[PDB]
């Protein structure tokens, strides 16, 4: 311990600023798209308790963010004209059209997603025999649902994948990933 | 000390046996070293600029003179003069080397300590060490002389129970740590056993093993090293070729090195000295007057090295500057006289140093060669399995 | 001119033994120039008045409305709460207000980051810190020195016997201990003790006082020593010659009589005293506070002794600690009279019990935590010289460069 | 050298605006006007006194001890 | 004469 | 109770004649209140 | 409510970690000049986190762990996911450390061109200065040693795609083309890494603010002061 | 309209460059002071005083060493028209004036 | 004295307005001196400026 | 307490122009 005066039993570990903004609250975790404009879950609450939808815009957009969102730097003076262009140079009907095409894109895309989880599951499953070489041959529903939302490095499946093979042991999990965060260099990025 | 109370006669015929000139007796328990710091005279302490810079001029003008005959005859001369001038390079190294050391412990030149930490930086990182590390473990080094188990910046001996617990873990004598002790301490490759000593420095590179108020003044000291290594060997390679550079910097290198080796394994280690484990009898002030060993040079040697061989002196006065190392060792071997061992270094030293005093035992409290020492314990092996019967 | 295997062990000695003299003669110094300021730290306190508070948030205050605020050194702190919150005050003698006063104000002031109470359940949960004979199960909850009126003459009950305690526990004070005693026929003790722990080579401090009707018929304070033979350190002995050729010089010096079982406990500078009229005991009240405020600045800089694997020196030191401490304890139980004063009011079943557990407890298997919150200086340290956050510097060195141009 | 960093907590300025004005606001200027102030600042009867301020000071005193005790500790 | 005695004491009261 | 205010006594208060013209508590008298409660 | 009491909480825990991180920094100046009161001792430097959160802390989790008791290595097998206080790409930037001088001293010598040897010593030297920096993530250099390790790697990834290599030169033009190669890879992956794990310390340091960032803020003094700086300073503020 | 809503608040410091900095302080002063010093013969009153008094009345302030105008008269019109001749004039007449050769 | 303090104010935005922006006061753009019947508001508007 | 930075050059005329053209 270096602690001089107070010392918990577990150290402590210094929490810096967030330096992302958080998921909307209208999204999900996996690749399918979003919803438009209303979610679905705000059908089964009461009407005195969705005041989060706008309250959780107002937080996105005006009065949460990081200071870490707010750096000028020479990279952030070019994205700015990126973003521009797409914004005030570009009409609004030919976005839409975009925007719907992305849409179909991303809903292909999750399928194909779904389906390859599916296939993860069996081929684990069947690892977990050779690894107890006996009965063996579930698999884990925690690790399917972590999958599907990008909750695992490759290192944590790489992991699992090995203690499978070796020990069975299949409800053995890896931690979870944690949250990227933002990267800056100096005035250049 | 391990000849205790025994007349002069086996006392001298084991010195001339050994090679030594003077054994020694026995210091009595319950003392400290930096007790006879009163048995100097003030006027030892006293600084003067004479000896400064004589000290920091002669061995540059040593390595200037095999530096400016090593060109001028760069690869059109026989081997034996390379060996020559690698010779003098790294002699006059060894004392600028000298300087450093003294510079480290901040006893060369208290009124400007910016301006020897500076000198101390500059003269240690052509043979790529740290400052602030050397320091360090120097200072680790002076706390647990000779204490077993824990004196791991000195020549800690290889024990006997270490040995037979590899050789029980390995299954014969024929693994890779056993071929690897066999050579690195039975052949005269030994007298350069301080290289590895230069690889446990960089503790790692790793952080963690310091106080973090600190880091910043460490991280300084590895990247003086790293500068040379990353500016300055480039360079000579670049202008020289690969021959350049095993004359230019190789050579002068390994022979300093054996220098370093040589100096603190002599310094330490003799059959009449004991390592008493922790608890079990160690003693400060017993390590570090009766367990010292002081090596005898020619004085050209010694006022070549900046007199790196009288290590005694300062180690019960650590403010002692170095110009007042001889003197002051001849006011202590007065007082301290029959407790005292010295040598001279010559050919049966060494000798001996390599084919016999190769394994420490501690029931015997005594060096033995390894090839017997191995065999023996390798026949109660083989009396313990016919013990194993049943 | 060689040495001998001998002269060396006279060397160490001489060598620790400068060393030990050099430092217990450092810890006289500062009592050896003036010991008046022992006692009189009170009145130069007050003299030099209410200091005013200077940090930002008491400087914006009074210059927006007008309001000053104003401080006061320690001492006078203490002094202004007295006996501050004791429960049987009202019923004790001046006298025994002010000594009570004073101790306990020298510990808060001395030792006041480490100063602890010690633990609840030791003392305070079987009832201890308020004992009352008319009420020995605590049926009315601690009010029974209010509820229960003063039994009259040959009723069941005369005289009745009231106690309070207060113990703390400290850093280097494995218990300090202060306890009052009030009896219906006319009697009042007062009873201090201060125990080093375990670890620490230092004598016990301890005082008594016992006044009849007014009258202190018996007083007697000293550092008991702790070692094998009755031997203080250089500095206590220097420390109480010096105190008492200060205060008690022109008094009696043939009352000073030795109890009988003190004489295996005492230090050869024991006080011991029947006091004659008033100026004895101004003499002697002001040489008891000068001890004890010596005795706590000389323990602010104490070391522990420990024994380190083959030493055999520290180990016996530690032994001899421990056996003078207990020594110390098993001698203070056969004080007949307080035990008696007790036993024939309480019984002796609870006397037993109670003067075992708290007055002369000694277990070396368990001394009591503290808590250090020497952190807290920083705190303060940092309202009074504050820093502020880099945009004050613009606004400052405007204000002088526009302020310097006159 | 120099430290530019804020050693104060903001819940005393903010302590400070609310006894004042409501028995300017939280933002620079004030705290450049702590610090002017601070700079150009560093350049019988007794024993009524006494208990004056001994009623003064235990009132205050337990007023906090029991809202702290409530609050902190009997949950 | 006293640089170096103040480094020699400080050295060997840390030793 | 006694500890708390000496530490009060010494830290500062408004004199009731200085001031002519505490609903809270400050912040270093926050640490020493926790600090007491611990301790007592 | 129980909703804006945990909004209270958190403001107070945040701004008492604030003030101790403010004392620390302005003490260790202090002390580093002589100015400190001798009851001061500099291990109170290392206190991380405050006394106050921290005893809070204690107490909170004493009392939860009370009233709720009313290769390969098959004991543990992912130990390489556990914070042992490094940064993740630390192994890596030495390896790629000692590939790069190790090889370019072999090149340079094999060949008799002299610009291998130094570009890769150069780079070796200041990898393992950052790999050793690396050691410790928490404080302030265990950030400068990942952004100069980032660095170092975008050089030669640049160098390799944009200038080539000066040994490389063939008889043709587009024979000794520069294109990127197996060390310029590598680099590019080490960049990659860097980027994906942690890089975010030391986000103060940005180009100033402008007068269009302080247009709708809330402050006098800090607009004033903003506009000063860029030449405004006689514009006038109808604010 | 959200998603404008939430980039414009990021986005105030690049919006205020693009907008009133980078054409009328960056970009324009650099062209003007390249091309002018591109005509204009290698005068000395054309390179440098004449740019000086123009510069004073259009941008309001005398460029002193502490600004970038200064430099950038300096090094274009000065060292690239005036000083391949002056050096001559003075390595010709006011080296023989002292001793080296 | 207390409006001494309160017109400190405008005498130094007139001076050294810069120096008023440091404080948190914008600008000083028209002010109003009420009071008791008949206490020579003309006097001191001499004295200010 | 200024930054490094041009001033505006064209708050005045509109004579400058005449170079981009002219050069160009
Ligand atoms: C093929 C179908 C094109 C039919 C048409 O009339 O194509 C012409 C279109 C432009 O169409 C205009 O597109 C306009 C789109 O307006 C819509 O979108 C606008 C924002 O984009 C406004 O919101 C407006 O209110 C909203 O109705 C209206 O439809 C106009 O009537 C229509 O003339 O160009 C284009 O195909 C797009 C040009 C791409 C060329 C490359
Ligand atoms: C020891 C390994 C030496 C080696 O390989 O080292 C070669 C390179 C690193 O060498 C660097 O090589 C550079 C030149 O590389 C180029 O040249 C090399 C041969 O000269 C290869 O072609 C390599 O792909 C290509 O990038 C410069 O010479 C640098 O000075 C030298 O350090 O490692 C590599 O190829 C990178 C190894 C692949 C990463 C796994
Ligand atoms: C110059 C004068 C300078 C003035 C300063 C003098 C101060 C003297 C202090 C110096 C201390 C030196 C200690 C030397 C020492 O530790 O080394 C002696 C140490 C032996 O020491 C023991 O070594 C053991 C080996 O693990 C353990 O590490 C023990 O802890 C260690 O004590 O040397 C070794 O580490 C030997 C193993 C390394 C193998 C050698 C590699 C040989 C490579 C060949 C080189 C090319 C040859 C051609
Ligand atoms: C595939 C190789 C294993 C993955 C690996 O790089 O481990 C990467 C791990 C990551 O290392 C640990 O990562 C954790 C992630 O949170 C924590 O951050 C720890 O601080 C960090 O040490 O490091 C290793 O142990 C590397 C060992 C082998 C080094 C490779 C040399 C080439
Ligand atoms: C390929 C680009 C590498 C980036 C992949 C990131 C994967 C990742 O996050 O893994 C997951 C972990 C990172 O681990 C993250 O660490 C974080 C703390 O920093 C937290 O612990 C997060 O929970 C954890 O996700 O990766 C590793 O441990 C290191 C992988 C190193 C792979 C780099 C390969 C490039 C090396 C080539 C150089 C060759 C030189 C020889
Ligand atoms: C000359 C260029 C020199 C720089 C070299 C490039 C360095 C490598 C790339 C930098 C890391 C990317 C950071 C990041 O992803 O930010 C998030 C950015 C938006 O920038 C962000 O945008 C945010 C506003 S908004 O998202 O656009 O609304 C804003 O908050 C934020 O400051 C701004 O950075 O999201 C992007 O999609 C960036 C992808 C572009 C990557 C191509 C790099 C080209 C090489
Ligand atoms: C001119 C300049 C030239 C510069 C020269 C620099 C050269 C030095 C670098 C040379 C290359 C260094 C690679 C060392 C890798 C290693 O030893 O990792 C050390 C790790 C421990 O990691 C560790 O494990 C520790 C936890 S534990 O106790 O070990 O379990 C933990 O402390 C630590 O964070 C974690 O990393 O050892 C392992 O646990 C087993 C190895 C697992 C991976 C094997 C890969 C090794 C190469 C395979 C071929
Ligand atoms: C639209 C801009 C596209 C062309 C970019 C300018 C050409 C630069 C190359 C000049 C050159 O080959 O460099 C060489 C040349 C000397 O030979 O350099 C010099 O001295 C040139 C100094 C003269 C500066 C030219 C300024 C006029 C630019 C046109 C602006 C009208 C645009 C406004 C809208
Ligand atoms: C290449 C030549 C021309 C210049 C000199 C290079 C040195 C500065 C390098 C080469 C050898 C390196 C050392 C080789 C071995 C190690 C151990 C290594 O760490 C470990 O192996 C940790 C323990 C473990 O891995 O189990 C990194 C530090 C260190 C001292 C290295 C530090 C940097 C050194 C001295
Ligand atoms: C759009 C792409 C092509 C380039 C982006 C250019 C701008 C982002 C740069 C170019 C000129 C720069 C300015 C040139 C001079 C200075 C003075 C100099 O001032 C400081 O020393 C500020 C640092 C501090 O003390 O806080 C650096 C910032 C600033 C305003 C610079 C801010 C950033 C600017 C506008």
């Amino acid at each position: 311990t270096s602690a001089p005066f107070i010392s918990p039993m577990t150290p402590y570990v210094p929490e810096e600023e967030p330096t992302r903004t958080p998921p909307s609250i209208k999204d999900t975790g996996t690749l399918r798209p979003a919803s438009e404009w209303y979610p679905q879950w705000m059908q089964y609450r009461r009407r005195e308790d969705n005041y989060v939808f706008w309250q959780d815009k107002f937080m996105r957009c005006s009065t949460d963010i990081p200071w870490a969102e707010k750096r000028w730097t020479l990279f952030s003076t070019v994205w700015y004209l990126v973003q521009q262009l797409r914004f005030v140079g570009t009409p609004p009907a030919l976005r839409y059209v975009a925007f719907l095409g992305w849409r179909a894109l991303m809903f292909q895309v999750y399928a194909a997603h779904k389906a390859l989880v599916l296939w993860q599951c069996k081929l684990d499953a069947g690892l977990a025999r050779i690894g107890s070489g006996g009965a063996t041959a579930t698999f884990s529903k925690t690790m399917a649902l972590r999958r599907l939302h990008w909750r695992n490095s490759p290192l944590a499946e790489a992991l699992y994948a090995l203690n499978l093979y070796k020990t069975g042991r299949v409800h053995l999990l890896p931690p979870v990933a944690k949250p990227i965060p933002r990267p800056t260099f100096f005035w250049l990025f | 000390t391990s000849l205790d109370g025994l007349p002069e006669t086996q006392k001298y015929v084991y010195a001339d046996e050994w090679g030594f000139s003077r054994v020694g007796a026995d210091f009595p328990p319950g003392s400290h070293p930096s007790l006879f710091s009163q048995l100097l005279p003030q006027a030892l302490f006293a600084f003067d600029a004479r000896a400064a810079v004589a000290a920091v001029a002669v061995p540059l003008a040593a390595m200037a003179a095999g530096y400016g005959w090593l060109w001028y005859m760069h690869s059109i001369a026989p081997v034996w003069q390379q060996a020559l001038c690698a010779a003098l390079i790294g002699t006059g190294y060894a004392g600028l080397f000298k300087v450093a050391h003294e510079c480290a412990m901040m006893r060369f030149i208290p009124q400007m300590p910016g301006l020897q930490a500076a000198l101390g930086t500059l003269l240690m990182a052509p043979a790529l060490y740290s400052l602030p590390s050397w320091r360090l473990h120097h200072l680790h080094h002076l706390l647990h002389t000779n204490m077993l188990w824990q004196d791991v910046w000195g020549w800690h001996p290889l024990t006997k129970v270490e040995l037979a617990d590899e050789m029980v873990r390995s299954g014969g004598s024929g693994g890779a740590a056993m071929a690897a002790a066999r050579l690195v301490l039975t052949t005269p490759i030994k007298l350069f056993a301080s290289v590895g000593h230069w690889l446990r420095s960089w503790d790692g590179l790793d952080l963690r093993h310091f106080h973090p108020a600190s880091y910043v003044e460490v991280l300084s000291g590895w990247a003086a090293p790293l500068a040379f290594a990353g500016l300055v060997l480039p360079a000579v390679v670049s202008a020289g070729g690969l021959s350049g550079f095993v004359s230019c910097y190789l050579a002068p290198w390994l022979v300093f090195h054996f220098w370093l080796s040589v100096l603190s394994l002599t310094a330490h280690t003799a059959p009449h000295i004991p390592w008493r484990a922790e608890g079990d009898g160690w003693d400060a002030g017993r390590a570090a007057v009766a367990g010292t060993v002081t090596l005898r040079l020619p004085r050209p040697l010694e006022v070549l090295l900046n007199n790196a061989n009288y290590m005694l002196p300062q180690a019960v006065a650590p403010g002692l500057p170095m110009w007042s190392a001889p003197a002051a060792y001849a006011v202590l071997a007065a007082r301290l006289g029959p407790y005292l061992t010295e040598a001279s270094m010559s050919l049966k030293l060494l000798t001996n140093h390599v084919t016999r005093w190769q394994i420490y035992d501690e029931e015997a409290h005594t060096y033995r060669p390894m090839e017997e020492v191995v065999d023996e314990i390798e026949a109660d092996l083989q009396q313990l399995a016919a013990a194993a019967q049943q | 001119s060689p040495l001998s295997p001998e002269d060396i062990m006279r060397l160490v000695q001489q060598h620790e033994d400068v060393a030990a003299a050099a430092e217990s003669e450092q810890l006289v110094a500062q009592f050896r120039d003036d010991p008046q300021g022992l006692y009189e730290y009170v009145n130069r306190a007050y003299a030099e008045g209410p200091r005013r508070v200077t940090t930002p948030i008491s400087l914006l205050q009074e210059e927006i409305t007008g309001a000053v605020t104003e401080s006061y050194p320690a001492a006078v702190a203490n002094d202004i709460i007295g006996m501050g919150s004791w429960r049987l005050k009202d019923d004790v003698d001046p006298v025994i207000e002010f000594l009570v006063a004073r101790l306990e104000g020298c510990w808060r002031e001395i030792l006041d980051t480490d100063l602890c109470l010690y633990p609840r359940e030791k003392w305070k949960e079987q009832g201890w810190d308020l004992v009352d004979s008319m009420d020995p199960h605590q049926e009315l909850e601690g009010f029974s020195y209010a509820d229960i009126p003063d039994p009259a003459k040959g009723e069941a009950g005369y005289p009745r016997l009231q106690l309070e305690n207060r113990v703390y526990c400290s850093k280097v004070f494995r218990k300090l201990h202060v306890e009052v005693g009030l009896r219906q026929d006319g009697l009042q003790v007062l009873h201090v003790v201060v125990y080093p722990r375990y670890s620490y080579d230092m004598p016990i401090f301890g005082m008594d006082i016992v006044m009849v009707d007014g009258r202190v018929t018996l007083a007697v304070v000293d550092c008991c020593p702790v070692r094998a033979d009755l031997k203080l350190q250089p500095h206590y002995m220097e420390t109480m010659a010096l105190l008492q050729r200060t205060f008690l010089e022109g008094t009696d010096p043939a009352l000073r009589r030795i109890p009988e079982w003190g004489s295996k406990i005492f230090s050869p500078l024991a006080l011991c005293i029947t006091p004659s009229g008033p100026e004895e005991l101004a003499a002697f009240a002001k040489y008891a506070v000068a001890l004890h405020r010596a005795y706590l600045t000389m323990s602010l800089n104490a070391v522990p002794v420990v024994a380190g694997p083959g030493d055999r020196r520290e180990a016996a030191r530690l032994q001899e600690i421990q056996d003078g401490q207990k020594r110390f304890c098993d001698n203070q139980l056969v004080n007949k009279k307080t035990r008696r004063v007790l036993e024939v009011a309480m019984g002796v079943e609870w006397t037993e019990a109670y003067m075992s557990q708290l007055m002369f407890d000694f277990d070396p298997k368990y001394e009591p935590p503290y808590f250090d919150a020497s952190f807290e200086k920083l705190y303060t340290y940092f309202d009074e010289n504050p820093s502020f956050g880099e945009m004050a510097d613009e606004a400052m060195e405007l204000e002088r460069g526009a302020e310097a141009e006159r | 050298k120099r430290e530019g960093v804020l050693t104060m907590n903001l819940k005393d300025y903010n302590i400070l605006l609310n006894q004042v004005y409501f028995a300017k606001s939280l933002n620079f200027a004030l705290i450049s006007h702590s610090k002017k102030l601070k700079e150009l600042n560093v350049s019988k009867k007794s024993f009524k006194k006494k208990y004056k301020d001994k009623a003064i000071i235990y009132y205050e005193v337990g007023k906090f001890v029991l809202n702290y005790f409530l609050n902190n500790q009997l949950t | 004469t006293l640089q170096n005695e103040r480094i020699n004491k400080q050295l060997n009261a840390f030793l | 109770l006694d500890f708390v205010t000496n530490k009060f006594i010494t830290l500062g208060y408004i004199a009731p004649e200085n001031a002519n013209l505490q609903s809270e508590l400050l912040s270093t008298k926050e640490i020493i209140l926790t600090n007491s409660f611990k301790r007592f | 409510g129980d909703r804006m009491s945990r909004r209270l909480e958190d403001i107070n825990k945040a701004e008492r970690q604030r003030v101790w991180d403010a004392m620390r920094v302005a003490a260790a100046h202090r002390y580093a000049s002589g100015q400190m009161p001798a009851w001061f001792d500099p291990e109170w430097l290392q206190q991380e986190e405050a006394p106050l959160n921290a005893m809070d802390r204690m107490r909170g989790e004493q009392r939860r762990i009370e009233e709720q008791q009313q290769w390969w290595r098959e004991d543990d097998p992912y130990w390489p996911l556990r914070d042992w206080g490094d940064h993740p790409m630390r192994w890596w930037t030495l390896a790629f450390a000692a590939i790069m001088a190790a090889g370019g001293l072999a090149t340079s010598v094999a060949t008799g061109y002299v610009e291998p040897v130094q570009a890769g010593l150069g780079a070796g030297a200041l990898l393992a200065l950052a790999g050793a920096a690396m050691s410790d993530a928490r404080c302030v250099p265990g950030a400068l040693g990942v952004k100069l390790a980032w660095a170092v790697c975008a050089l030669i990834v640049l160098k390799e795609v944009s200038v080539g290599w000066q040994h490389k030169r063939k008889r043709r033009l587009a024979a000794s083309a520069p294109r990127l190669e197996l060390t310029g890879l590598a680099a590019a992956a080490l960049c990659a890494g860097y980027m994906l794990t942690d890089m975010s310390g030391m986000g103060e340091v940005a180009l100033p603010p402008n007068p269009g960032a302080v247009f709708k803020s809330p402050d006098v003094a800090y607009r004033a002061s903003v506009w000063q700086k860029w030449g405004y300073g006689q514009v006038q503020m109808r604010v | 309209g959200e998603r404008i809503w939430a980039w414009r608040n990021r986005s105030e410091n690049e919006r205020w460059f693009w907008e009133v900095f980078a054409w009328d302080r960056l970009i324009f002063p650099i062209l003007v002071i390249v091309a002018w010093e591109y005509l204009v013969p290698n005068h000395l009153v054309w390179a440098v005083l004449a740019p000086l008094a123009l510069l004073t009345w259009m941008s309001g302030r005398l460029p002193t060493p502490a600004t970038p105008e200064f430099w950038m008269l300096a090094y274009f019109g000065f060292y690239r028209k005036v000083w391949p001749d002056a050096a001559a004039w003075l390595q010709g007449y006011v080296v023989p004036l002292m001793g080296f050769a | 004295d207390e409006v001494k303090k309160e017109i400190n104010e405008i005498i130094e935005y007139l001076r050294n307005p810069a120096l008023l922006r440091s404080r948190g006061v914008a600008r000083i753009g028209g002010v109003l001196l009420a009071g008791a019947p008949g206490t020579g508001k003309t006097l001191l508007a001499k004295a200010i400026a | 307490s200024l930054y490094f930075v041009f001033t505006q050059l064209n708050q005045k005329t509109f004579l400058s122009y005449w170079l981009l053209p002219v050069a160009g």
